[PDB]
């Protein structure tokens, strides 16, 4: 059965669906990965000046 | 004193009416996830 509000609130009136999903059929890992990538090219080819 | 009870009357009847729930996930609508990947919705709006 479903349980108790305060078991499954957050604490800020707020309860993910996995917790009420009491069967266990829907789930929520859906998690972010940012895009982590830059070339050589643009790393160690940087604009650059020196005196002469 | 013969009820005139038949096998398949017997064995066979009308079934009971009965309500299945389904689990509250499912009533509710889907909506895109917060920060965390998990979808959050409120305490007090929990279905049944």
């Amino acid at each position: 059965t479903l349980h108790t509000i305060s078991s499954l609130d957050y604490g800020d009136g707020r309860t993910c669906v996995c917790r009420i999903c009491v069967c266990g059929k829907h789930r929520c890992t859906d998690p972010k990965l940012p895009f982590f990538g830059e070339t050589t090219y643009r790393d160690e080819y940087v604009p650059k000046s020196t005196v002469r | 004193v013969r009820d005139f009870g038949t096998t398949h009357s017997e064995s066979y009847k009308v079934p009971p009416h009965r309500v299945r729930r389904v689990c509250p996930a499912s009533q509710l609508a889907p909506r895109p996830p917060s920060v965390d990947g998990h979808y959050k919705l409120s305490v007090y709006a929990i279905p049944s």
